[PDB]
């Protein structure tokens, strides 16, 4: 009689991603020296590449940060079609006012974020460079509009803006004030009027295929013993062999004449294993009769 | 012996069909939706097995 | 520069025959000592595909779909086409595709494209130091909003002057799958005085680009106004169709052998019974 059917568990799991080598300047924003100014805000265009966000946020190098809708962990194994960023300079009290949903004096009149909008915010202190003695006017901001900026929108255009209503033409007149004012950087200040460097990280999700994701963390590879392996194409358990098989240098796996998986090769470094299920069966016990003894 | 041979492999090529899931492989199944969405489509697979 | 060749004329789309021609791996798997069935876009056995040549009064360039695939064949000496012109629209009002071979690598860019009425390649001043190097890019005058772009692997041409018969063989199958543009080549030696060789032969992906845009024609870039003539190259276009080939794989991985299903009717049988030798019966 069989009474069960036995299979030997894996020891442990096994993942090994291709190299992420020949990264692209991702921190290019994050190292720049000058940014632009709030309405004049820099869009970074980041296609087919790989960004570390380990280092961005793990690592605690910088002031603060604050995610919305996805955690900082949960970064590694998901993504989306397109990444920006978005560098600008803006003061301390400015800081609350950059959040989705939210309305402000740069939120609605210079940067707004969408209502869906799944990316983070980063900041960290600037004041040992952005500021200098006398006060730093090259940056700007648009303290009056008389419309609310698109969501995303970028406007360089300069103007005067008109309170009332009055023929001002290249003056300051009555109810005639500047749009465009310079910020009041200087060291001395306290923490609130400190510079801030936020750059913003704005994801796209479109039909189009993902090109930007996170890192890709990989294990060290066990050989002759039953493992769960997944190299960055499919899942499955075996018992992993280095074999005499050829394959061509475009092929990662291979399949046997069943259409099942006996052969994959490291998207890492250049080896070829068959892969082999793990063994299992039948249990089958052999018993005399109840009544003549118990062996 | 060719009859039991397109038995068994005819048995083994059916993991490969799709079954009107999203694929045959059931960990990308688990690894993206959620459970209770989840549901529907792994009895539609394990039915059709 | 604005004003055409004198010598221009459309020619007429010409049919040739192929024999084996379309056959490719179609996906990355390994498998040995089998036959495998796949339905994918493939190019028909035993087809029609155009004939052109360019010489020093015969010019052809027409315009062609790239809809439903088309397939690359270049045999030529010193490998003088560097590249082709792919689009929608094929100007600056939507995005445009150029593989472009600089004789060093590979170099792919999809931006706006302002098109001149008459691209052109040369070489100029070459009196010392030639070294036949790519100095001037005559062919765009200006690109702007990229989207995308890639640079491959590195890949060796020399354009010193040879004797005797044809020595390569470029055949090049492009395609769109859910966006993704898939490049394949087969490059071998042979001895061809004229028209094909007789052989069988696989053709290799090189690259697997994710882009994912629309391109709804194609063109082949002008490389070598009346005293301006064109150099001597030919070249053919195939169109891919969902076909079905029952491909035979050696002990090596390589295909040596393909049956194209709905070609003939013994050949439907022999995808069928998935075997190369039918046996006697009905």
């Amino acid at each position: 009689y069989q009474t069960s059917n036995f299979r030997v568990q894996p020891t442990e799991s096994i993942v090994r991603f291709p190299n992420i080598t020949n990264l692209c300047p991702f921190g290019e924003v994050f190292n720049a020296t000058r940014f632009a100014s709030v309405y004049a805000w820099n869009r970074k265009r980041i296609s087919n590449c790989v960004a570390d966000y380990s280092v961005l946020y793990n690592s605690a190098s910088f002031s603060t940060f604050k995610c919305y809708g996805v955690s900082p962990t949960k970064l590694n194994d998901l993504c989306f079609t397109n990444v920006y960023a978005d560098s600008f300079v803006i003061r301390g009290d400015e800081v609350r006012q950059i959040a989705p949903g939210q309305t402000g004096n740069i939120a609605d009149y210079n940067y707004k974020l969408p209502d869906d909008f799944t990316g983070c915010v980063i900041a960290w202190n600037s004041n040992n460079l952005d500021s200098k003695v006398g006060g730093n006017y090259n940056y700007l901001y648009r303290l009056f509009r008389k419309s609310n900026l698109k969501p995303f929108e970028r406007d360089i255009s300069t103007e005067i803006y008109q309170a009332g209503s009055t023929p001002c033409n290249g003056v300051k007149g009555f109810n005639c004030y500047f749009p465009l004012q310079s910020y009041g950087f200087q060291p001395t200040y306290g923490v609130g009027y400190q510079p801030y460097r936020v750059v913003v990280l704005s994801f796209e999700l479109l039909h189009a295929p993902a090109t930007v994701c996170g890192p890709k963390k990989s294990t060290n590879l066990v050989k002759n013993k039953c493992v769960n392996f997944n190299f960055n194409g499919l899942t499955g358990t075996g018992v992993l062999t280095e074999s005499n098989k050829k394959f061509l240098p475009f092929q990662q796996f291979g399949r046997d004449i069943a259409d099942t998986t006996d052969a994959v090769r490291d998207p890492q470094t250049l080896e070829i294993l068959d892969i082999t299920p793990c063994s299992f069966g039948g249990v089958s016990v052999i018993t005399p009769g109840t009544n003549t003894s118990n062996q | 012996v060719n009859q039991n041979a397109q038995a068994l492999n005819t048995l083994v090529k059916q993991l490969s069909s799709n079954f009107g899931a999203i694929s045959s492989v059931l960990n990308d199944i688990l690894s993206r939706l959620d459970p209770p969405e989840a549901e529907v489509q792994i009895d539609r697979l394990i039915t059709g097995r | 520069q604005c004003v055409n060749f004198t010598t221009r004329t459309q020619l007429p789309p010409a049919y040739t025959n192929s024999f084996t021609r379309g056959v490719y791996y179609p996906d990355k798997v390994f498998r040995s000592s089998v036959l495998h069935s796949t339905q994918d876009l493939f190019l028909p056995f035993f087809s029609n595909v155009t004939w052109f040549h360019a010489i020093h009064k015969r010019f052809a360039n027409p315009v062609l779909p790239f809809n439903d695939g088309v397939y690359f064949a270049s045999t030529e000496k010193s490998n003088i086409i560097r590249g082709w012109i792919f689009g929608t629209t094929l100007d600056s009002k939507t995005q445009s595709l150029l593989i472009v071979n600089n004789a060093t690598n590979v170099v792919i860019k999809v931006c706006e494209f302002q098109f001149c009425n008459d691209p052109f390649l040369g070489v100029y001043y070459h009196k010392n130091n030639k070294s036949w190097m790519e100095s001037e890019f005559r062919v765009y005058s200006s690109a702007n909003n990229c989207t995308f772009e890639y640079v491959s692997q590195p890949f060796l041409m020399d354009l010193e002057g040879k004797q005797g018969n044809f020595k390569n063989l470029r055949e090049f199958v492009f395609k769109n799958i859910d966006g993704y543009f898939k490049i394949y080549s087969k490059h071998t030696p042979i001895n061809l005085v004229r028209g094909l060789p007789q052989g069988f032969s696989a053709l290799e992906p090189l690259v697997d680009l994710p882009i994912g845009i629309n391109i709804t024609r194609f063109q082949t870039l002008h490389i070598s106004s009346s005293g301006w003539t064109a150099g001597a190259a030919a070249y053919y276009v195939g169109y891919l169709q969902p076909r079905t080939f029952l491909l035979k794989y050696n002990e090596n991985g390589t295909i040596t052998d393909a049956v194209d299903c709905a070609l003939d009717p013994l050949s439907e049988t022999k995808c069928t019974l998935k075997s190369f030798t039918v046996e006697k019966g009905i």
